[PDB]
DNA sequence: ATCAATATCCACCTGCAGATTCTACCAAAAGTGTATTTGGAAACTGCTCCATCAAAAGGCATGTTCAGCGGAATTCCGCTGAACATGCCTTTTGATGGAGCAGTTTCCAAATACACTTTTGGTAGAATCTGCAGGTGGATATTGAT
DNA sequence: ATCAATATCCACCTGCAGATTCTACCAAAAGTGTATTTGGAAACTGCTCCATCAAAAGGCATGTTCAGCGGAATTCCGCTGAACATGCCTTTTGATGGAGCAGTTTCCAAATACACTTTTGGTAGAATCTGCAGGTGGATATTGAT
């Protein structure tokens, strides 16, 4: 057997995804993540395709810029493991949380 | 002294 | 017959900025050259993104400008990095940056 | 019995009229010219929003590119500010001249 | 005309895919209950651009939600999107 | 010389309607003042926003509701809009 | 005589808000009844504000209002606290607080 | 030297205020160059406002107006 | 005999303090001297509104003041009680201010 | 636990800055009314795009195993930062003249708004061209075991 | 270090979704004219701001001592990553029905423009009031040494 070690491919796919821009949530999951938080609000409604497509850009780059912040979190905690309490404070220091 | 103005705030709702 | 984005010397349509400026109601009255100007700045600034954004099609040996050569042009820019530090472009991804730490030994 | 759809005016023709003064080899993709369409809407009304406040803190009811030229200063950043400023009044004299 | 029952559509967002996300902010490694609080993050931000999109649906008296009204929603709430319209 | 304007009489009259014991400083009547110039900004440049993406050319009493709706927060949205309402319908009747 | 503001039952100033929707450069028009409606909502929240901050005027045994009774209103309210996320208030000062990790044994 | 003027002692109450409980001696030069960065980005601005209305005096309104734009609205001077 | 209080002990009594009144905590001269200085460079032979200066302060100072809490945020944690450079450095990069 | 030094709390007093009440003036602003004009709702309907379905296949999710390496507990020593007394200098305060400049009024040319026609550029839809995405294959760069 | 297992890089091929060029129609921009309005140049005035000085006040700079804390070293158990087997559900493609969006015509309630009268809010300036900051006294809670 072959095994590469613990990081190693971590740091692969970092570099992987940080090189693409593809989506990473599978859509139809997302679009019915939305359609169900939408119904709750109020039901009967429609959704342009490419409204839902607005949502995911803005969803996935919503979240992939506070795990940045969450990233830098962990490090000043000098961890390399992010945790809640590494988003937690991060979205206090944004004005998110308070 | 009440409060004679005619609005509801949050807490009269209360 | 002259258009007046020629007689400004622009390929930017003053025109229509002239047209944009009125239906947004932000005064009674618009000034001539206000569109002029205006037109002006939105060519220049789309000179500057589309200048960068071509470099980074070229070095990804492509030669069509794709969002992501976008938001290369963009985030590598300290400047229009701060005037769209707000700004998400669809389909730009981010750029490739890891914390030294994280590195192997 | 047709009907005339409305037509969406876009910056389209002109920005690539401007690629091809700078990259005259260089094509754009469709998504790339929507959010080249967008961003120059965006500082479209960033300015003309600025200007207006301008105006009104001054209780002018005149937008004249004074108020735009002050409004670039406000919002563009040092460099990108001073090129802009040079842009546009190198049009408005040259406009005038005519 | 069955419309069917949406509900737990929130672990669609599967760990993979949190795990892809942290990935491109540049994560390397990743705590067990980081998945849930994303969940949780996630659905309050859904919560917030989508209420106030579908308040400029009713607005225009529509039944159908634009992308429109997603990127000036985006936009109030300080997160201006670029690519759909704006 | 020229009058500058305030809504500090109107606050006032507000004050003692729900504190009529307790007064305020013209410190703190300036912070109301600003306050008030404030919320009145973010309410009517949101309904101004509202009204262009839908092509009007009238800001009626509606764009200011879901003006509030979208700057409000939870409860004070609530009762914004419902006295917003009473007043509007008590408006009409006389 | 009567004025708009009796008409609906207001102390806050019906035609005054209504010549400012005007003087905004917002729309082109302005219905006759959003000044009625913005006029409402202004004085109720300023009513919202001046009943919580009576009340910390009250409870640092005061009967004149100072800023520091409007910030303690504000930041004390869940839903004020949010509304004036960005504001400062000038003379006001911070809520008590201190991190139970600061605290002795 | 004028930023020095922000003296140590100064520094410290603000913390006090924030509710800081202990304070590295390298703290006090971080904050001014921390404060003089705020002070010229919100100054930059007022005066842009300033020289705009073709005066010599920099107002309160000025500085409001400036404010706000940052993002950093201030109740109390004029609004 | 002399009489000394632990470390922290006072810096609790002014915490307790300062959080209680709302005074400025600059001194007004010197953060004049400042604001003329730095104005300088961007328009010679200005004048300033007296209130001009205090609503700089104003601001200044609350901005300050919460730039501490959220320094103080990343104090503890980094599970420390003394806050440092990399304090401020955090809190200002995810805000945005810095990057 | 005792005991002392010091901070903190509370009731009461009072001089005064800041608030309030009183009055007059007036320009400006709000109301009222008639005359006029236009926006947006309604009814109608053409057409786009949305919801849903069917079918097939593999990309990807799930759940497990197994061990490396990370996080967190513990210990501990050096050093940094808090407390504090000493003494000195900067800031604060309050007055004064000095005056620079902001704010007000009037004036009038230039600039803009407004209206009618003519002209032309931008859009949509149809036909035609091509960059590159996706797959294959082979050289080389990286990783981890020994 | 050497060597094997695996990822990565790069060149080539090609079919096609997506881009670009081509063509015709019309809404929008340009041209011309008369009517209207704004903002600036100019003169002026009262205000608020700067400079100065002096005096009382008080905060700050400094140096020392020591407690408590930050960071380093050490240890270890459990978690979280890498790899794998399994199979499912997402993706892709192509069809259809029809909900609802978006274009058009008509018509009136509501809005605007104009004229004219009444009211009110802001200013000023004089006189008067009053909430509470600052200070005192004296009781006790807090903190730290022993
Ligand atoms: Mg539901
Ligand atoms: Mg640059
Ligand atoms: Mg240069
Ligand atoms: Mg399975």
């Amino acid at each position: 057997p072959h095994r590469y070690r613990p990081g190693t491919v971590a740091l692969r796919e970092i570099r992987r995804y940080q090189k693409s821009t593809e989506l990473l949530i599978r859509k139809l999951p997302f679009q019915r993540l939305v359609r169900e938080i939408a119904q709750d609000f109020k039901t009967d409604l429609r959704f342009q395709s490419s409204a839902v497509m607005a949502l995911q850009e803005a969803s996935e780059a919503y979240l992939v810029a506070l795990f940045e912040d969450t990233n830098l979190c962990a490090i000043h905690a000098k961890r390399v493991t992010i945790m809640p309490k590494d988003i937690q404070l991060a979205r206090r220091i944004r004005g998110e949380r308070a | 002294g009440k409060s004679t103005h005619p609005m509801v705030t949050r807490s009269k709702a209360d | 017959a002259k258009t007046r984005s020629s007689r400004a010397g622009l390929q930017f349509p003053v025109g229509r900025v002239h047209r944009l400026l009125r239906k947004g109601n932000y005064a009674e009255r618009v000034g001539a050259g206000a569109p002029v100007y205006l037109a002006a700045v939105l060519e220049y600034l789309t000179a500057e993104i589309l200048e960068l954004a071509g470099n980074a099609a070229r070095d990804n040996k492509k030669t069509r400008i794709i969002p992501r050569h976008l938001q290369l042009a963009v985030r590598n820019d300290e400047e229009l990095n701060k005037l769209l530090g707000r700004v998400t472009i669809a389909q730009g991804g981010v750029l490739p940056n890891i914390q030294s730490v994280l590195l192997p030994k | 019995k047709k009907r005339r759809k409305t037509r969406k005016e876009s910056y389209a023709i002109y920005v690539y009229k401007v690629l091809k003064q700078v990259h005259p080899d260089t094509g754009i993709s469709s998504k790339a010219m929507s959010i080249m369409n967008s961003f120059v809407n965006d500082v479209f009304e960033r300015i003309a929003g600025e200007a207006s406040r301008l105006a009104h803190y001054n209780k002018r009811s005149t937008i004249t590119s004074r108020e735009i030229q002050t409004a670039v200063r406000l919002l563009l950043p040092g460099e990108l500010a001073k090129h802009a400023v040079s842009e546009g009044t190198k049009a408005v004299t040259k406009y005038t001249s005519a | 005309r069955h419309r069917k029952v949406l509900r737990d559509n929130i672990q669609g967002i599967t760990k993979p895919a949190i795990r892809r996300l942290a990935r491109r902010g540049g994560v390397k490694r990743i705590s067990g209950l980081i998945y849930e609080e994303t969940r949780g993050v996630l659905k309050v931000f859904l919560e917030n651009v989508i209420r106030d999109a579908v308040t400029y649906t009713e607005h225009a008296k529509r039944k159908t939600v634009t992308a429109m009204d997603v990127v000036y929603a985006l936009k109030r709430q300080g997160r201006t999107l670029y690519g759909f319209g704006g």
